[PDB]
């Protein structure tokens, strides 16, 4: 395992080697990726690389002269970067309007980072009517459009279906990964699981897909295990921080699912076959379900959690909430209810990038573990 | 015949009739503030405004007990507190300062913000009524895409299909244009009265007066009884102008243009420290909100007003929004309420004030406050904030 673990160690902890590594050896230019979903398809097509975009452990200073106090934690870090010049390797970078933040965030970036290319992309909230299928087309469409005034080249688009199938092969093979995980959860610590799918943003996925194939090979070798601690599933925005992935352990707690938009939401829907390649990719957004950025009147997001809770008798759910975050703030007591409505209990835990301190999630997860029993 | 009395008449009735529809079972909606009304009109549905209604409970001091109902549901206190207001009510099962019946189906329109998208999930989701959607998507181009018109105009056939099973009738062509003339009037009476303020010295009204009929133009947009009040409003208005009179009180020796929705629980405090210092808003980007201006039947026309309200075009046009207000308004000054509530306006006031700073030459100050939630706001800072723009125009003022 060391091997490969120690690799994806290197571009996690150095984003920026692995990009200005990229440059050289293929001559070829790096995107980045704002969360939550971005069409990476394109991109690689076009043979650059898509690099994810989510924060990280920093005191804003630079962010104040354009958010107030009150905008979420992940944004208010992105910006304090492509302030610091922390992203200045990029060629461009996709902001997808999803939320109020992200869409103020862009109109800023015009301004604060003029050097860097901003790429609008909005997603219908109507994602199951035709039209809406038909007006994100366009939208993939100037997408496409402003990646090639870029890169200076066109997009063939049989290079994007090429794409597309890669892409699906890496969704399969991480799906992969949470299986064997979940039937080895001593080996594979919390920080090891999030190690294996962050990896996944820094990184060509089909290398990546390479990696992961050879970590499933050889964990298949060992022998099952019989989880000696409580299994949970953490749902939210995300939870990368080293800090509360150290508590997790030290309670005797294994990862074994999740609903965070930075590791299975990106992976558990597939892209559709079909003849038109923008058009494919399209309807993979008609295809989501169970996020607090994909609209759905239904609230399906509470239930399809219980169902995966069930399928790996998981011993309890984390709301792993992202500060001032207000979509997954509107889902939380629906979302809480569904489950709990169905004897899982659950817990509340804040999520802050800015902080120096994990006091209240090392005493809530403290307790949490005990009231497991 | 007093336009405020006709007003507040035609207000009252429009909860009093959505009440009477539900006692006899016909269909009752929500609707966000700058939905396309047109569409329900045609089937003579009743619609209320979640929006309207959290502003009227707040202004009579009511909403704090709501939202924090809905905290103690666990709804963040960071929300939209026009929302937890709301969730307050339904959980309450309705409130006393100013009731209104639970809704059978729901209107939902993101062109104000993408807050009500969640807002609007939850509700559907608890109560299990059919919820409408017109998306229409954040421009960032200086003008709307032919495919955003093409979405919408998608989703204006979508949600008249959703309508005739919701109301049991056949939309009716003739009874649209109808509603379109009515609508388009409407529209223009809003932003002429509005809008007299501006080259007007001293202004006819003063400038709080406006959020009062503002919720006129929201609730009844389509309907003839709101084009006779706008009428009789634009009389008053007008008479005064002849004769130098004002519902301002003393003399007018500050012009401004105040950015953002007034602090509803405390706006007799507000009212009464701008005018004991002279301060009155004569500029405002509000009378081009609910103006949306299209010809009869021409549904792209309806799409491109609906798309392209000012909350919903790039941060160049936002500012040039307030750049021409400040300016054509004879301002001296801008005032900032950074709205606890709103991130949208909260997120791009820092770049937007100073540009709009820039260009106009002009000098500014703001305050914190939240348009329903008391606990955001404090009158000690709001009267020193006031206090100090008014130095510095004083001091401006000297040739
Ligand atoms: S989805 Fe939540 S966390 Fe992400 S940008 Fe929007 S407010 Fe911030
Ligand atoms: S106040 Fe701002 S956030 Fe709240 S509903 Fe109105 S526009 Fe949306
Ligand atoms: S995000």
């Amino acid at each position: 395992m060391e091997a490969i673990l120690s690799k994806m160690k290197e571009v996690v902890e150095n984003p920026n080697a692995a990009v200005k590594k990229y440059k050289s050896e293929t001559g070829k230019k790096a995107i980045g990726c704002f969360p939550v979903y971005c069409p990476e398809e394109i991109i690689h097509a076009a043979g650059m690389l898509p690099v994810g975009i989510w924060g990280g452990q920093t005191e804003l200073d630079l962010a104040k002269q354009y958010f107030p106090a009150f905008a979420c934690s992940i944004m208010q870090s992105c910006l304090e970067y492509g302030l610091k010049g922390a992203y200045d390797e990029l060629s461009g970078v996709i902001i997808p309007g999803m939320c109020d933040t992200l869409i103020c965030l862009g109109q800023n970036w015009k301004s604060a980072v003029p050097h860097i290319k901003y790429i609008s992309l909005v997603h219908p909230q109507n994602r199951k009517l035709e039209a809406g299928v038909k007006y994100l087309i366009s939208e993939y469409k100037g997408v496409k459009r402003e990646l090639e005034e870029i890169c200076g080249y066109e997009i063939e688009e049989a290079k994007i279906h090429e794409s597309i199938e890669v892409y699906n092969e890496h969704r399969k093979t991480m799906r992969d990964f949470v299986e064997v995980a979940y039937k080895h959860s001593n080996t594979i610590k919390p920080s090891i699981r999030s190690l294996v799918i962050k990896s996944g943003f820094f990184m060509r996925k089909e290398e990546h897909t390479e990696l992961v194939k050879d970590l499933i090979a050889k964990l298949n070798a060992m022998p099952e295990e019989v989880c000696s601690g409580k299994k949970v599933l953490l749902t939210g925005i995300l939870a990368d921080s080293k800090d509360i992935l150290d508590i997790l352990e030290d309670n005797n707690i294994s990862v074994v699912a999740d609903d965070l938009a930075q590791e299975t939401r990106q992976f558990r829907t597939d892209v559709p076959a079909g003849d038109d390649a923008l058009e494919r990719l399209a309807r993979q957004w008609s295809n989501i379900e169970g996020c607090s950025l994909a609209y759905d009147p239904k609230k399906k997001r509470g239930s399809l959690i219980v169902d995966e809770v069930k399928k790996k008798d998981i011993d309890g759910v984390i709301f792993c909430m992202m500060k001032f975050c207000d979509p997954e703030e509107y889902d939380y007591p629906l979302v809480r209810k569904d489950i709990e409505d169905s004897g899982i209990p659950t817990l509340y835990v804040e999520i802050d990038q800015q902080t120096q301190n994990n006091e209240q999630a090392r005493t809530r997860i403290q307790t949490f573990a005990e009231m497991m029993s | 015949k007093e336009a405020r009395v006709v007003i507040n008449d035609l207000l009252a009735e429009q909860y009093a009739n959505a009440f009477k529809a539900k006692e006899e079972g016909r269909p009752v909606g929500w609707s966000t503030s700058v939905f396309p009304q047109e569409l329900a009109e045609v089937f003579d549905l009743n619609v209320l405004y979640p929006e309207n209604q959290a502003a009227g409970v707040a202004a009579k001091k009511g909403s704090l007990e709501l939202c924090e109902i809905a905290e103690s549901k666990g709804y963040s206190i960071d929300l939209c507190a026009y929302a937890r207001t709301n969730f307050g009510l339904l959980e309450n099962g309705g409130c006393e300062a100013l009731d209104m019946p639970a809704p059978d189906f729901l209107l939902c329109c993101n062109n104000i913000c993408n807050q009500v998208i969640k807002w609007y999930e939850n509700i559907s989701r608890e109560l299990d009524i059919p919820l409408i959607m017109i998306d229409t998507t954040f421009n960032n181009e200086d003008e709307v895409t032919q495919s955003r018109i093409d979405y919408i105009k998608a989703q204006f056939e979508e949600a008249i299909k959703q309508l005739e099973i919701i109301s049991g009738k056949k939309f009716d062509p003739k009874k649209f244009e109808e509603v379109m003339k009515i609508s388009a009037e409407n529209g223009r009476l809003w932003k002429y009265s509005m809008s007299l303020p501006a080259d007007s010295s001293p202004s006819p009204m003063n400038g709080f007066d406006l959020f009062t009929y503002m919720a006129v133009i929201v609730c009844a947009r389509g309907k003839k009884e709101t084009t006779e009040a706008f009428k009789l409003l634009i009389e008053e208005l007008e008479d005064n102008m002849k004769t130098g009179k004002s519902s301002f009180r003393g003399e007018e020796k500050y012009r401004i243009m105040m950015e953002g929705i007034p602090c509803w629980p405390y706006i007799g405090y507000k009212m009464k420290t701008l005018a004991k210092f002279g301060v009155n808003m004569t500029g405002s980007v509000y009378p081009h909100a609910w103006a949306l201006q299209y010809e009869v039947n021409d549904l792209d026309g309806m799409a491109v007003a609906y798309s392209t309200m000012f909350n919903n075009v790039n941060l160049d046009r936002m500012t040039k929004y307030r750049v021409d207000s400040l300016v054509e308004g004879k301002c001296d000054g801008a005032f900032y309420h950074m709205n606890r509530s709103c991130k949208l306006m909260s997120l791009i006031q820092y770049e937007m004030q100073r540009r709009a700073a820039e260009e106009t030459g002009l000098p500014y100050a703001g305050f914190d406050g939240d348009q329903a939630d008391p606990r955001a706001f404090t009158n000690a800072q709001f009267e020193t904030r006031i206090q100090g723009l008014v130095e510095v125009m004083e001091e401006r003022k000297k040739l």
